[PDB]
């Protein structure tokens, strides 16, 4: 908005602002390790106790 | 059964008939009827002073596509002009409270000198009596009554003595035109003028202001010179002159024509020119320039002159007034 | 009424030609014809400022004097859209011209033919095999100095190569390079003054001016002497002192009447032309401005 004034000052007309905001992307990673002997015996049915 | 092949008369007749209607003029009046409505329609000028309410805004029609407000605000067609009517363009001035005297005449045109400070935000304006103050029972009394301590003006242009000797004082100064509205403040006054248009008042109560010049300065070129015809327009000028007294500012008004006016100027100034250039000081290069002229606009002729006596501090001042003047400022021309 | 023209282009427009074009969405343009349907030909100044033929300043002023000017308002490849500049109205013009000069409220803008480098006045549209050229717009006081200084630069730069020991180019450059105005200083980009004649767009005007100045004093005195009667201007007899002793010495008998009148007539022609040129015929007033918006209300 504006104000009316009594001086002869140059008058600011109607004004308006346009602003833009954008996104940012973030990434997360981690690494875990497992042995093959461990993964292999998940596949085979166990014979003895 | 003819499949449409172009734009048709519909939406074309509408546009064109609304584009069509010409202005009314030369209505015939019969002393039997002796008065009608369309007479009034020809009469009205459609002044635009809308009064701040939404519906009143439209009723006045100041909201109109044309630059000038048209009747009812664009509902009707219109006459696409009004005898070349151009709304006067206005200039907004912020003047220091010391340089300008508020009691000045409103018809008095104004002059602003070009200040040369970085990003100047306040300017210094000059009226005829003020310029007469700077360059130094007649004017002098009334001037000193109006303006005191001329140093308060002289310090505005810290270059005065340089420019008067440099014969470049004429080229800087730009006139603007007559005064319109005035608001008085202790520090910086609020003043607004008009350039390039009919001289008019912007106040909601209507008033018709007429340009004024004091009688010592104004000199009618066609008065002292005397078949010849009298045309409609009569043009007013300012002329600046570097006389051995100093820079001396005057006026000139006539319809005689530009090429003619420059010539009449020479015969008018000739004896003054002679002693100015004579034994007193021979001359250098820049110094050769002596004076400068400008065109100030058009004023309907056969209206002529009234003389209005201005009052200030219990003293009379003789001043000539020219009515219905149309503002049109022109550039400067050397005279020699 | 209605004031607008839509100029179709032959082909589509390439991208960096469209943005480059958009960069001038508020400037002035010299038209060809007053109709609302025009080709691209006759819209810039390359019509009289092409690259093949040598640029003539006076040829361009003789065209700007009698033409129509217009303001861009929309630019979108397939068509441009402008509006005429006819008296009796107020337009809104946006200051954008590569050699930039800060405007002031209440001045008087002068359109002068481009004297600076070509790239600061022209835009090429190679999609259509057309260049558009824009006229230069300066505040009248500024142009008043920029036109005299460049012209004297022409003179000095020619005579120094014609005669070595007449002057120093360094006295030329530091003198004429800067133009200062109204608490502002501006620095000119000079055109490096190519040697041979006729290929300087100022060469013609410099010839006109110099021939006029070489011919003036011969006819001046003769015109003075012939005038005097019993009744004449006092001021004439007065200024008859001012002229130097040297010129008053010239004897009119030596010159033949044929050649004398030849000089007389050609000199008068040069005066009548040259004095008209300086007036900066296309000039338009300013009423308002905005430094941040780059907007000037002109007419």
């Amino acid at each position: 908005p504006t104000i009316a004034h009594g001086d002869g000052r140059r008058p600011s007309k109607q004004r308006t602002f346009i602003v833009v905001k954008n996104c940012h992307k973030h990434h997360i990673s981690t690494e875990m390790e497992l042995s093959m002997l461990d993964l292999e015996i998940l596949h085979s049915i166990p014979e003895t106790p | 059964m003819k499949v449409q092949g172009s734009v048709d008369r519909r939406r074309l007749q509408r546009r064109i008939a609304g584009l069509l209607p010409p202005p009314a003029r030369r209505l015939n009046i019969s002393r039997g009827s002796e008065f009608t409505r369309d007479v009034r329609g020809l009469v009205e000028e459609h002044a635009q002073a809308s009064s701040l309410s939404a519906a009143a805004v439209w009723r006045a029609g100041l909201l109109a596509p044309g630059e000038v407000a048209v009747a009812g605000g664009g509902s009707g067609g219109g006459s696409f002009s009004w005898s070349g009517w151009r709304p006067p363009v206005f200039g907004d001035f912020l003047i220091h409270a010391s340089s300008f005297n508020n009691a000045e005449a409103t018809g008095t045109p104004l002059f602003q000198f070009k200040q040369s400070d970085p990003f100047s935000g306040v300017d210094a304006v000059f009226t005829p009596l003020s310029l007469f103050i700077l360059m130094n029972g007649g004017l002098t009394r009334m001037a000193n009554l109006l303006y005191d301590s001329p140093a308060t003006l002289a310090d505005l242009v810290p270059d005065f003595g340089r420019l008067v000797a440099d014969r470049r004082f004429h080229n800087f100064i730009t006139p603007v035109g007559p005064l319109v509205e005035n608001i008085k403040s202790t520090y910086l006054n609020k003043i607004t003028t008009v350039v390039h248009g009919p001289v008019v008042s912007k106040a909601i109560p209507r008033s018709t202001v007429k340009v004024t010049v004091p009688q010592e300065a104004f000199v009618d070129l066609d008065a002292w010179l005397s078949l010849q015809p009298c045309p409609a327009d009569a043009r007013l000028y300012v002329a600046l002159t570097y006389e051995e007294a100093g820079p001396r500012f005057t006026f000139f008004q006539s319809s005689r024509g530009h090429c003619q006016i420059m010539n009449i100027l020479r015969i008018y100034y000739s004896p003054s020119i002679m002693h100015r250039y004579a034994v007193v000081q021979p001359l250098h290069i820049e110094e050769l320039t002596f004076g400068a002229v400008a065109c100030l606009g058009t004023f309907s002729a056969t209206d002529g002159w009234r003389r209005s006596a201005f009052n200030y501090r219990g003293s009379s001042l003789p001043v000539v007034e020219i009515d219905s003047f149309y503002s049109n400022v022109s550039d400067w021309e050397v005279i020699l | 009424m209605d004031l607008k023209v839509v100029v179709s282009l032959s082909s589509r427009l390439y991208t960096d030609e469209i943005a480059k074009m958009q960069q001038r969405i508020g400037c002035i343009l010299p038209l060809a014809s007053t109709h609302g349907t025009q080709n691209v030909q006759g819209l810039g100044l390359g019509q009289v400022y092409s690259l093949e033929t040598v640029p003539d300043y006076v040829s361009m002023y003789n065209y700007l004097s009698d033409c129509t000017l217009a303001v861009l308002d929309e630019v979108s490849v397939d068509s441009l859209i402008l509006t005429k500049i006819v008296p009796g109205q107020t337009y809104a013009i946006k200051n954008k011209y590569q050699p930039f000069f800060q405007w002031h409220g209440t001045g008087s803008l002068s359109v002068m033919p481009p004297v600076f480098g070509r790239e600061h006045a022209t835009v090429k549209l190679e999609s259509n095999d057309v260049d558009i050229v824009f006229p230069m717009v300066l505040p009248t006081p500024i142009a008043e100095e920029v036109l005299q200084k460049i012209l004297l630069f022409n003179v000095y730069s020619r005579v120094v190569m014609q005669a070595p020991g007449n002057a120093d180019m360094l006295d030329v450059h530091m003198h004429l390079g800067s133009v200062s105005y109204l608490g502002h200083h501006y620095e000119l980009a000079l055109p490096e003054v190519p040697g041979p004649l006729g290929l300087a767009l100022l060469d013609n005007l410099s010839l006109y001016f110099c021939i006029m100045v070489t011919l003036l004093p011969r006819a001046s005195m003769r015109l003075v002497r012939g005038l005097i009667r019993h009744e004449h201007h006092d001021l004439l007899n007065l200024f008859q002192e001012m002229v130097p002793d040297e010129i008053a010495r010239i004897d009119l008998d030596d010159l033949s009447v044929a050649d004398d009148l030849s000089r007389m007539r050609v000199m008068m022609t040069y005066l009548q032309s040259l004095a008209s040129l300086f007036n900066l015929g296309p000039r338009l007033a300013t009423a308002a401005y905005s430094q941040e918006t780059l907007t000037a209300t002109c007419w």
